[PDB]
């Protein structure tokens, strides 16, 4: 139902740089009576558990460093980080967490 | 802390079926939604069906439903996931998560370490 775009699909990075993440959503996200929008970032690495990054687009999750930041509203969201380190390396989706069936990116992978 | 432990490894032959367990730890299911999500070797997540330990109630995704069964034991503070008639498609890796209901608002954040089920 909802179909979650992100781009660009792969991403050579540098340490030290800053990264622009995008993902826009088929339908809106933003819940008018809240005026919160429903969506999540997540990090992968290899042979790891998708990790809780963002929620509600822009709100950190309990832990996660400042130099993750998120944001956009309704149809278009995007992620960003100052400076990336090595442990910035894995992969980001985005997920659509207002409707069912919930669905999810196909994220970007960060390369050396 | 709170933790999704997951079974072993899976290695079926296609036309067999599954059984996966995600018991958890630091919290009775009875209070959360457990959620389980498909990932091949692609990358991309796939959301699959959800349940509720405590009314019994679920919600699968159109293209899981009539494949997956996500069935959930109180006593014994485990959640399952039945997958019937395995093909190769079937092959991926497939991760638990919960969600607490019972709160204004509360993401996915716990998962569990995922098992991988191959079948070819």
């Amino acid at each position: 139902d909802i179909v979650m775009t992100q781009s660009p699909s792969s991403l050579t990075v540098t340490a030290g740089e800053k990264v622009t993440m995008s993902c826009k959503s088929s339908q809106s996200l933003l819940n008018s009576g809240n005026q919160k929008n429903y969506l999540t970032w997540y990090q992968q690495k290899p042979g790891q558990p998708p990790k809780l990054l963002i929620y509600w687009a822009s709100t950190r999750e309990s832990g996660v460093p400042d130099r993750f930041t998120g944001s956009g509203s309704g149809t278009d969201f995007t992620l960003t980080i100052s400076s990336v380190q090595a442990e910035d390396l894995a992969v980001y989706y985005c997920q659509n967490d207002y409707s069912y069936p919930l669905t999810f990116g196909a994220g970007t992978k960060l390369e050396p | 802390e709170v933790q999704l432990q997951q079974s072993g490894a899976e290695l079926v032959r296609p036309g067999a079926s599954v059984k996966l367990s995600c018991t958890a730890s630091g919290f009775n299911i009875k209070d959360d939604f457990m959620h389980w999500v498909k990932q091949r070797p692609e990358q991309g997540l796939e959301w699959i069906g959800r349940i509720d330990p405590a009314n019994d109630n679920t919600k699968y995704a159109p293209k899981f439903q009539d494949k997956a069964t996500i069935i959930a034991d109180t006593s014994s503070n485990t959640a399952y996931l039945q997958l019937s008639s395995l093909t190769s498609e079937d092959t991926a890796v497939y991760y638990c998560a919960r969600r607490e209901v019972y709160s204004y608002y509360s993401p996915l954040d716990v998962w569990g370490a995922g098992t991988t089920v191959t079948v070819p």
